[PDB]
Parts: C-alpha cells; sequence; structure tokens
C-alpha cells in the first residue's frame, strides 16, 4: 500500500508535467496556423 | 515471379520515369518508391528532398499523405533541423497530430459529433422481443463506433460505475476502451485516462497503460507520452501491469524502430517472473515497434528466447506470439529471412513448421506465389492424413492467403476457388478444416 501510493505519486507528477508540455506545444501549432490564415 | 529476382526489382524500372522521364514533381514517385519493400533511407528519403521547390504543389500533397513508417517523415526537417523550407508544417504533417484535430473537423462538417450508444448500433428495438461477458462486448463496441470522437455516452458521464459492472481482466479491456474511444487524439485522451491510472485494481491501471498506448498508434508525438508513462511498468513486479505497459508501448511506438524503447522491453523476455503471455506480449511490441526493420537485437534475444524455453513453455497459447514478433521484425523482407528459418530450424516439431511457416508468411507478403506455394500445399493436405497427431498442417492454411493477399486480384479470384473445392470440401476435423478465419483474411471489405 505504501510502495503504491509512492508509485501513484510518482506517475501523477510524470502525468500533470507531460499535459503541460502537450497543452503548451499544442498552443505553439495553433499560433502558427492561427497566423498562417 | 514469386523469387524476389524480379519481383522486388522490376519496381525500380519505373523509377527513374517519375524521377527524371515525365513530370519531375515526383508525386507519383513516392507511391512508386515505396513499393520496394518501403525501404525508404536509401530509396525515397534519399530522393524525395530533391524536389523540395515542388512544396506547394506535390511536397504540400505527399508528405501529408504518407501514413507508413513514421521516422522518415520526422527524419528530414522536423527535429533534424527543419532548415528545409517549411520544415515545421511537413513534420506536423508526416506526425499524423491533425488526425485529431483535422479528423473532428470532418466529423463536425459531416453533423456525426453526437456520441452513439451500443444499443443504437445493436437496434434492440427492431431485435423482435453472463452480464460480465455482454458488458465487455459493449465496452469494446463503444469504444469502436466512438473512436476518436474524444466523447462518449457510457464512461464520460458514470465511468467508474461502468468499469466495476465488468469482471476482472473485462475491467482491463473496459478502461483501454477509453484510449480507442479517443483514438488519434494524445492532447486530449490522456486527461480523460488519467482518472484511472492511480486505481486500486492492477486490471484496470493495466487497461489504462494498454489506453495510452492505444490513443498513441499511427500518430507520433514531440512529447513521447507512451513511451514516457509505460517505461516504468515494461519491468513491473506485477503481470496484469507489465502486460497493459508492454502492449501499450507496443501500440504507441510501433514502425518507429526506437532504440530506447526497445532496450527497456528486450530485458523482460529473459525476466524470470514473466509468464509465458507477458514473454509473447513483448515480443510482439518489440516486432510491431520494430517491423520490417530486419532489428538484430529484436532478431536474436526473439530467437534466444525461443531456444531457452522447454517444449512445454511452447505448447502454451502464448508461445505463437514468439514467431510473430520475429516475422513482424522481417515483414516484407524476403531475402533477409533465410537466416532465421535456419535458426528456428533447432527447434522441435510443435513450435518448428508453425514458427518457420509464420516468419516465411511475413517476409514475402503480397508476392504471387506458384512454386513456393505447391510445397505451401503440399505442406497442407499430407500430413496429420497418416500420423496420429492431428495438428501439422493447420496454420500452414491460416497462411495460405498470405502472400496472395492482393495480387492483382486474380489470385483472390482462385483463391476461394482454391479453398473451394478443398478441405470444407474434403478437409479433417478441427485442424485444416479450420480454414474460416482465411476467407475473412482474403478481404477486408
Amino acid at each position: 500500500d505504501r510502495l503504491r501510493q509512492t508509485e501513484n505519486r510518482a506517475t501523477r507528477c510524470k502525468v500533470e508535467r507531460l499535459q503541460l508540455l502537450l497543452q503548451q506545444k499544442r498552443l505553439r501549432r495553433k499560433a502558427r496556423r492561427d497566423a498562417r490564415g | 515471379k514469386v523469387c524476389l529476382y524480379l519481383t522486388s526489382c522490376v519496381n525500380y524500372v519505373p523509377e527513374p520515369e517519375n524521377s527524371a522521364l515525365l513530370r519531375c514533381a515526383l508525386g507519383v514517385f513516392r507511391k512508386f518508391s515505396r513499393f520496394p519493400e518501403a525501404l525508404r533511407l536509401a530509396l525515397m528519403l534519399n530522393d524525395m528532398e530533391l524536389v523540395e521547390d515542388i512544396f506547394t504543389s506535390c511536397k504540400d500533397v505527399v508528405v501529408q499523405k504518407q501514413m507508413a513508417f513514421m521516422l522518415g517523415r520526422h527524419g528530414v526537417f522536423l527535429e533534424l533541423s527543419e532548415d528545409v523550407e517549411e520544415y515545421e508544417d511537413l513534420t506536423e504533417i508526416m506526425s499524423n497530430v491533425q488526425l485529431n484535430s483535422n479528423f473532428l473537423a470532418l466529423a463536425r462538417e459531416l453533423d456525426i459529433m453526437e456520441p452513439k450508444v451500443p444499443d443504437d448500433i445493436y437496434k434492440t428495438h427492431l431485435e423482435n422481443n453472463d452480464s460480465a461477458r455482454m458488458n465487455l462486448a459493449s465496452s469494446f463496441v463503444n469504444g469502436f463506433v466512438n473512436a476518436a470522437f474524444g466523447q462518449d455516452k457510457l464512461l464520460t458521464d458514470d465511468g467508474n460505475k461502468w468499469l466495476y459492472k465488468n469482471k476482472d481482466h473485462g475491467m482491463l479491456s473496459a478502461a483501454a476502451s477509453l484510449g480507442m474511444i479517443l483514438l488519434w487524439d494524445v492532447d486530449g485522451g490522456l486527461t480523460q485516462i488519467d482518472k484511472y491510472l492511480y486505481s486500486s485494481e492492477d486490471y484496470i491501471k493495466s487497461g489504462a497503460l494498454l489506453a495510452c498506448g492505444i490513443v498513441n498508434s499511427g500518430v507520433r508525438n514531440e512529447c513521447d507520452p507512451a513511451l514516457a508513462l509505460l517505461s516504468d511498468y515494461v519491468l513491473h513486479n506485477s503481470n496484469t501491469m507489465r502486460l497493459g505497459s508492454i502492449f501499450g508501448l507496443g501500440l504507441a511506438y510501433a514502425g518507429s524502430n526506437r532504440e530506447d524503447v526497445l532496450t527497456l522491453l528486450l530485458p523482460v523476455m529473459g525476466d524470470s517472473k514473466s509468464s509465458m503471455e507477458v514473454a509473447g506480449v513483448t515480443a510482439l511490441a518489440c516486432g510491431m515497434i520494430a517491423v520490417g526493420s530486419c532489428n538484430g537485437d529484436v532478431t536474436s534475444t526473439i530467437l534466444q528466447t525461443i531456444m531457452e524455453k522447454s517444449e512445454t513453455e511452447l505448447k502454451d497459447t502464448y508461445a505463437r506470439w514468439l514467431p510473430l514478433g520475429l516475422g513482424l521484425n522481417h515483414l516484407g523482407k524476403g531475402e533477409a529471412i533465410e537466416a532465421i528459418l535456419a535458426a528456428l530450424e533447432v527447434v522441435s516439431e510443435p513450435f518448428r513448421s508453425f514458427a518457420n511457416t509464420l516468419v516465411d508468411v511475413c517476409a514475402y507478403a503480397g508476392s504471387g506465389n506458384v512454386l513456393k506455394v505447391q510445397q505451401l500445399l503440399h505442406i497442407c493436405s499430407e500430413h496429420f492424413d497418416s500420423k496420429e497427431k492431428e495438428e501439422d498442417k493447420d496454420k500452414k492454411e491460416k497462411k495460405d492467403k498470405d502472400k496472395k493477399e492482393a495480387p492483382a486480384d486474380m489470385g483472390a479470384h482462385q483463391g476461394v476457388a482454391v479453398l473451394g473445392i478443398a478441405l470444407i470440401a474434403m478437409g479433417e476435423e478441427i485442424g485444416a478444416e479450420m480454414a474460416l478465419r482465411t476467407f475473412g483474411h482474403l478481404l477486408r471489405y
């Protein structure tokens, strides 16, 4: 139960970081298209 | 001819013709050059950058359409340097990123955004009137019907109470359907799957890892969210968790031949804790990542994993995925496989004929067969007829279609006739007579 709590906390901080990076890349992509149109 | 002496090299004859005889835009050149096993690096990637200055005409189109082995599309301009004029747009096309946002644009224009429930598809009101099994069917049907739409009516609203209507492995596949419901939505799908990654059930957590793999299948995202989430689970103590992480990586990184994903997976086949299911799913995932690449570490580690296994483990149903992972790594490759047939020859009877036919079938897929098929035919009716063990030529029929998938559609013109006056007309109990999958595999329309 302790191992799984440390594991799920490590996974969380990995997912929360990935979601931020995906959102930042998605915003950069969109900004290029919206500037071409 | 069947032998790769004119079949795979007569394709080079038309190559100059595009390159410098007719129009030089080379739009059709990429199509033609894909045919020679899609060699690409020495055949296409070296011979499409030249046009460049037809980026508005050919380059805008041929780059975006390309959906095969994907590193090369992201191997030029993209992260390579992007000095290539419009590098950043060419990389956004070859990566299939636009599937989700571009696919959802088409889905708005066709007015098909509204999610459909499995009962709309069944039409249970026109049906003239084991819950574990039923739920599982409706989870897969909801996944398939609402695939890449980012929205459903089953897992969105009350999805925790949907998952707990399934049992055991059914909860893994019900949680994985959320990935496949958002197929190609890499940016939005992770946020919907996140809620299951912290489950108190290994089946649900493994199914959520498999869902993360499914969502990335055929889309090369710059953030590598499949590799970055599945890596930590590949060697996990739990088996149920291993399966979801490894098959998730195999789906996320298919066709990429990513050394950093392969070096993480190859040790799992040799781990003392891996069941034959985990070893088979690992060889399968490596063969999907390295498909048609002839990767040496994938080849050697799978051959070794077959040679180190007992005849009692090679009789497990999951052992069939070892020579599949091996055959996928050499898919299309006709010349390269004699060494692998040679190495597999050392294995005993139950697995060797199955493994050799599966690797040979994967190498020379598509090419018309008139002489090797004769052997395949002679290796299709005359083994079990006069021996006690009634399983020797069954899979031979299975792969009969292989190498004759769509060979100018005249093979199919006869393949069914070949199977027409065949086993079903005079076959056996279950071994050969089970050519049913062959007919299905013959055509997909």
